[PDB]
RNA sequence: UUUUUUUUUUUUGACAAAUUUUUUUUUUAAACUGG
RNA sequence: AAGGCAGCAGGCGCGCAAAUUACCCAAUCCUAAUUCAGGGAGGUAGUGACAAUAAAUAACGAUACAGGGCCCAUUCGGGUCUUGUAAUUGGAAUGAGUACAAUGUAAAUACCUUAACGAGGAACAAUUGGAGGGCAAGUCUGGUGCCAGCAGCCGCGGUAAUUCCAG
RNA sequence: GGGGGGAGUAUGGUCGCAAGGCUGAAACUUAAAGGAAUUGACGGAAGGGCACCACCAGGAGUGGAGCCUGCGGCUUAAUUUGA
């Protein structure tokens, strides 16, 4: 061939993708409050 | 050509100390390279060293103790500011504390420390450690 | 020795010959021959604005074997013709021709990015809204 | 453990348990990293946990037969589907994480 | 008496594309009275 | 017959690319015959994620399971040492905002104060990019099957994808 | 001299009834091109050995005929299939 490119399928796999919704959880803390969470639970060792 | 004899001389002292000699005859000989070697002398890197009298320009014979790591030359003699010393002992000296830049004033050839406390500068001939 | 002249009056010789060598680096050349005015697609510019004339499919170079979904761009300004790859999928489904998008360069600063050959630029914006929004379907094209 | 201590051990002190974890941060828990020297360095062969008798029997019906499928079972605790299929009768070496998320899931509380 | 001493070559073109990848684990042998 | 916004505000055009046809001489100063008049100089406000500074999105508590190692052990137990999962509850504090007032101001707006309201997961709910290496963070699951696409670079994808599309 | 190409090409000048020298770009394209050495593999390279799954000297043949036995092909409802 070597003049063209098939443009029918753009788009094949998105299109296709069985969708589920996310799930709804319980939302995290901001700010001061989130570094709180993380450099507790990267050290929680006692 | 010969262009300097001052850095014939010093290139002849620094390849005798590192094949272990302990003397060294340079030719020919200059009062820069006699002031040069005055100042390498009152600090204990060379030891005693001897001036023979052709009728040509003289040779010298310097005697070596170990000691010295290099002594070389600035080409060319650029022109130092009183406050340029401390950019030059930064570049070529191998501490702060020790090693000397020779520079040429118009109170004579000396090195850079008592150019200091004599407040005074000029043209860099070398260095010494 | 080392083949440049150091004599203390010789600072001529030295910056000459400095500007004569300057000439063999990349990008001192296109600063001072203002390639980026008179050469470049884009004129000096960061982004130009075009209009879609085609939809392109370029085969992927070696060791890849897909198509890549590009189209064909003629510039506002300029009125020259460029390539512009269109980004992750179903965004040549969003474009179409006639619709006065908006490019950006590649990233490469003037060459060609990945398996895609002789593109060098992408679209961002699509009648004027965004790429990224119509792809996570945060806003609409407009009826056009 | 959590908060019972961590802050009010931590008066004017603030140094007492601060090193660092094991540092995987999405690779699963350590339940069993102590039973992974046991039986290192036990020179015999010893029994890992054997099997799940009636948690296996019971809870297959209480979760599956009610609305689902163990293909959509375990897609929502993201694990294989043969996973699920060794948890139905038998035939497993029963781990906590797997069994946690096999709990939370759907209710059922047999651990 | 340095003394020893195998002489050789007709013809043989070609073999599509992509690929094969290795990380250093023990934090675990830590438990004792003061009468 | 009349004209010259590279003054202020605004419009068209051009473009990747840039604000209100607002208020006032009260400050800074300027001019005049001059203390008084005039000043789109200048100041004030509107638009403004150009840059820059400071720093909300929570704080104290109470309450529990499930293991694993070792020790002693009857086997039913503790008695430490650690691993994960939350999940139900309580009184306290506050400003983001709505605003009497006063203050601010040429007059206002806003700030700084401050009466009165103003927190329980449904909100008063933080995003932007990433998770093979460079380069910090999954060899977890579903879809696709050198297609779609990703990928600055090396590379990924041809039916068990740590790299695409998703949770 | 300043990554590999484009290219010692284009244009202008110059040396000119010649070939052609000298001077000399850019657009565009590209993730390596390259240097030295290492271990294998290969050689219509060399040297030293070795083998009737190699030859030499020979024997018995097979290939030719009929059959029966596997394979391919064709046929078939199927002529199950691997190699």
């Amino acid at each position: 061939a070597k003049v063209h490119g098939s443009l029918a399928r753009a788009g094949k796999v998105k299109s296709q993708t069985p969708k589920v919704e996310k799930t709804e959880k319980p939302k995290k803390p901001k700010g001061r409050a989130y570094k709180r969470l993380l450099y507790t639970r990267r050290f929680v060792n006692v | 050509t010969r262009s300097s004899v001052l850095a014939d001389a010093l290139n002849a002292i620094n390849n005798a100390e590192k094949t272990g000699k302990r003397q060294v005859l340079i030719r020919p000989s200059s009062k820069v390279i006699i002031k040069f070697l005055q100042v390498m002398q009152k600090h204990g890197y060379i030891g005693e060293f001897e001036y023979i009298d052709d009728h040509r320009s003289g040779k010298i014979v310097v005697q070596l103790n170990g000691r010295l790591n290099k002594c070389g030359v600035i080409s060319p003699r650029f022109n130092v500011k009183i406050g340029d010393i401390e950019k030059w002992t930064a570049n070529l000296l191998p501490a702060r504390q020790f090693g000397y830049v020779i520079l040429t004033t118009s109170a004579g050839i000396m090195d850079h420390e008592e150019a200091r406390r004599k407040h005074v500068s000029g043209k860099i001939l070398g260095f010494v450690y | 020795g080392k083949g440049k002249p150091r004599g203390l009056n010789s600072a001529r010789k030295l910056r000459v010959h400095r500007r004569n060598n300057r000439w063999a680096e990349n990008n001192y050349k296109k600063r001072l021959l203002g390639t980026a005015f008179k050469s470049s697609p884009f004129g000096g510019s960061s982004h130009a604005k075009g209009i879609v004339l085609e939809k392109l499919g370029i085969e992927s170079k070696q060791p890849n074997s897909a198509i890549r979904k590009c189209v064909r761009v003629q510039l506002i300004k300029n009125g020259k013709k460029v390539t512009a790859f269109v980004p992750n999928d179903g965004c040549l489904n969003f474009v179409d021709e006639n619709d006065e998008v908006l490019l950006a360069g590649f990233g490469r600063k003037g060459k060609a990015k990945g398996d895609i050959p002789g593109v060098r630029f992408k679209v961002v914006k699509v009648s004027g809204v965004s790429l990224l929004a119509l792809w996570k379907e945060k806003k609409e094209k407009p009826r056009s | 453990r959590s908060q019972g201590q961590i802050n009010a051990a931590r008066r004017q002190g603030l140094v007492v348990s601060v090193d660092k974890k094991y540092g995987s941060t999405n690779t699963r828990g350590d339940n069993e990293g102590q039973r992974l020297t046991k039986v290192d360095r036990e020179t015999d062969i010893v029994k890992p946990k054997k099997l799940d008798p009636n948690v296996g029997r019971a809870i297959s019906r209480a979760r599956t037969d009610k609305k689902m499928s163990q293909k959509d079972l375990a897609t929502k605790i993201n694990e294989k589907p043969t996973v699920v299929n060794d948890y139905e009768a038998a035939r497993a070496i029963p781990n906590q994480q797997v069994l946690s998320k096999l709990e939370r899931a759907l209710g059922v509380k047999l651990r």
